[PDB]
DNA sequence: TCGGATGTATATATCTGACACGTGCCTGGAGACTAGGGAGTAATCCCCTTGGCGGTTAAAACGCGGGGGACAGCGCGTACGTGCGTTTAAGCGGTGCTAGAGCTGTCTACGACCAATTGAGCGGCCTCGGCACCGGGATTCTCGA
DNA sequence: TCGAGAATCCCGGTGCCGAGGCCGCTCAATTGGTCGTAGACAGCTCTAGCACCGCTTAAACGCACGTACGCGCTGTCCCCCGCGTTTTAACCGCCAAGGGGATTACTCCCTAGTCTCCAGGCACGTGTCAGATATATACATCCGA
């Protein structure tokens, strides 16, 4: 639903100036746009794959952690 | 009670029992509950003397995540040991590359 | 439910006794405690089942922390862990 | 006017000692939602997942832009490039 | 309590 | 008397590649991965019963600890074949 | 039949698998469907992998495998070279892979 | 036991970065090449001989070198496992 | 007389079709007794604990060779210098 | 059995 | 624009170390029966998620002018490939030896299991204190001469 | 080096939202005993890891050359950057509904255990075979002429 799009260039801004960077390419966005996509699709699969095994509908932030985990991601601050 | 034999501020029978339910091995040993509880005390008294240094050099008297991220990263070998873990709402550490600096 | 709040609680004032601690913080630490548990038992239960044994003991719980810790954490671990044990037996 | 490459560095400064959440909850919301329709339908999310989603993107993006900062400045540039995040995730593992 |  | 997967892996390769041989290295490196995979599997499977406070490890672990592991046509194939089985076996 | 493995139509030992999940402190008990399907699941795999290591001796003019067999034929294939891609095969040797730009 | 990693010669870093598909190398990469081999070969070591030391050995085995490879994230086949 | 890189194209080829080890076995083997010496002292070692570290070394090395190349043309170069290896190190993480 |  | 010298793929021999098949038999897998409890299913409640509304105002989108950095081209010097003759030690095949790995016997010290206590630890609750924010001044930067 | 123009830190008011301390209950940790077996320990075996030697010879080394290629520099230009204006929708309460998570209780069928026989699978034995060099030959393939 074009939901992407909803990262915006200002915010892809921020987070390259807290990265350290201090000029981007106009091509930066539309590249990291895709990374983000792969990225949080990685991690959705595995949330809603324990949530299936669950046998429940509310995916949980055990879910979102346990998955995170399964990658060399670990999270902390929400029961890890 | 098992810690204050021991010696500690971990619960050495919650550790206890942490170990044999968690279907590590089909036996506990009495002294690895005291050994794994010492050691669990160890590093949290380390993560939290750096992070009240940080808090201190902060100007503030409660720890919060950012000093906690600021201890870990600060500190290389403990870097080193949570190396692959994030830490939520603590940024990161300060840096700019000199090239980038005028 | 159960946590490590309490006794991060007492380390903290053992080490900084005018320092509170927020809960983001204190879950941090509490999650921090557990994946280092996690995996120290876990090192411990994959030597035992090297070696043909069916228990974990100190000697497994030391070379666990040895294999999991970087250099002065790991020679100052051992220390502390050896302490503990030779007091509890001794008591 | 200020000249180019001080608002930077002030915006640089700024952003690598605050803490808080760099993407907009709402949009960040909706994308996660999106995103996991095909895996599942009629899927609900608690706020805790959601927040847990975003600290690890952020975390993630901020470590691959420090990442293709350095392949930049290996090239002898300043500006990073689609070229340099693709080289610091191939030598990451990733693609 | 031996620390660094 | 060490076990090892050498007479199932020779017996796959006859059913699949008929005239094919196979050379020691190459068989130790096979048991190796067959080793591999089934730890992984089983450890996924533990960490799921865990999650869930369950006691005994089922097909249903099983299969979810493939699916999160293997990649998407590998994990199809493998849940097709899986599942096969156990019906086979639970018809007999 | 007799053995649990011919219910099953496997040829992976399903009373071994079984003997090694008891075993290996994974968990307290263990479901009767599990061997069958961990069983099942690791045939699978092996026939996945030997196909394509005969595919590739088949190519070099080859009747039997190797270790370079079963490199070739992990690293060709997108998803097993995923599935492996953390593992050093011994007597492997690498893809051939040239990059353009040092080509003349 | 001295002066060994210069038994890791160029002409053998030569061959490593072929094996790599290098086509020009630097005159200073051998020395940073036996810089990284030492720690990745201390680091492996190191582990493999705790594994020893714990199992009460004066034996270093290729279990013991696979499980302080697989420890790392190295894992390693065809030595068994 | 050749001109220079068609006998490194040609090397590459040799070397990528290959699969042996193309490290010396007796120095290897002494550069790993010497750096044992410092963990535990009289350690006796498997010709097959000997022949997985040879084995994994070189992997790791090729490895690290092919991203520091990649670094190198990432730099509009044609020639690996120890700021390549450097990089890929600091991108791998060691 | 079925590849793919 | 033709000829050449080096490497590489092709034909065939061989003697091999390696492997694909047959077998003793013993240890592990399968049968038969039960004992209990883990999990399934049903039912209830109330947490917490989802959907809607009205405003405000900060962030986003957008255009604009320019200057700064990316990039293409060019010239130079140096450092790395290439090839050849000389120096070295790896590799191979033996030969001897004893350390240490592994397996059998034993038998005791330590951890599992159970019944019964009693207290450490987990929720509810208050009350009040340090930091988020704002009003105002001064230090540290930059931008322009 | 020497002017002004902003951005932001520090000082003080302050308020307020949740942390530190305080109770009631309760289940889980402790304490005692009994008991089976795991593993420390002791001893005999036999493999294999170490050590010495002698010979090839293949790889390592040093050196001389020259050619490609890092590297610096200069100029063009286009593409981010900073900035002011209009526009969008996030955020913030606040309400309304109810889906589904979380808990308790009753069944009952699935798994652990145990005693038996009984062959599948390992170690052993053994005879044949695909091929790595070894020798010789034809086909590319750029480099000097």
């Amino acid at each position: 639903r074009d939901n992407i799009q909803g990262i915006t260039k200002p915010a892809i801004r921020r987070l390259a100036r807290r990265g350290g960077v201090k000029r981007i390419s106009g091509l930066i966005y539309e590249e990291t746009r895709g990374v983000l996509k792969v990225f949080l699709e990685n991690v959705i699969r595995d949330a809603v794959t324990y949530t299936e095994h669950a046998k429940r509908k509310t995916v949980t932030a055990m879910d979102v952690v346990y998955a995170l985990k399964r990658q060399g991601r670990t999270l902390y601050g929400f029961g890890g | 009670s098992r810690s204050s034999r021991a010696g500690l501020q971990f619960p050495v029978g919650r550790v206890h029992r942490l170990l044999r339910k968690g279907n590590y091995s089909e036996r506990v040993g009495a002294g690895a509950p005291v050994y794994l509880a010492a050691v669990l005390e160890y590093l949290t008294a380390e993560i939290l003397e750096l992070a009240g240094n940080a808090a201190r050099d902060n100007k503030k008297t409660r720890i919060i995540p950012r000093h906690l991220q600021l201890a870990i990263r600060n500190d290389e070998e403990l870097n080193k040991l949570l190396g692959r873990v994030t830490i939520a709402q603590g940024g990161v550490l300060p840096n700019i590359q000199a090239v980038l600096l005028p | 439910k159960e946590s490590y709040a309490i006794y991060v609680y007492k380390v903290l004032k053992q080490v900084h006794p005018d320092t509170g601690i927020s809960s983001k913080a204190m879950s941090i630490m509490n999650s921090f405690v557990n994946d280092v548990f996690e995996r120290i038992a876990g090192e411990a239960s994959r030597l035992a089942h090297y070696n043909k044994r069916s228990t974990i003991t100190s000697r497994e719980i030391q070379t666990a922390v040895r294999l999991l810790l970087p250099g002065e954490l790991a020679k100052h671990a051992v220390s502390e862990g050896t302490k503990a044990v030779t007091k509890y037996t001794s008591a | 006017r200020y000249r180019p490459g001080t608002v930077a560095l002030r915006e640089i400064r700024r952003y690598q000692k605050s803490t808080e959440l760099l993407i907009r909850k709402l949009p960040f919301q909706r994308l996660v939602r999106e995103i996991a329709q095909d895996f599942k339908t009629d899927l609900r999310f608690q706020s805790s997942a959601v927040m847990a989603l975003q600290e690890a993107c952020e975390a993630y993006l901020v470590g691959l832009f420090e990442d293709t900062n350095l392949c930049a400045i290996h090239a002898k540039r300043v500006t990073i490039m689609p070229k340099d995040i693709q080289l610091a995730r191939r030598i990451r593992g990733e693609r | 309590m031996a620390l660094r």
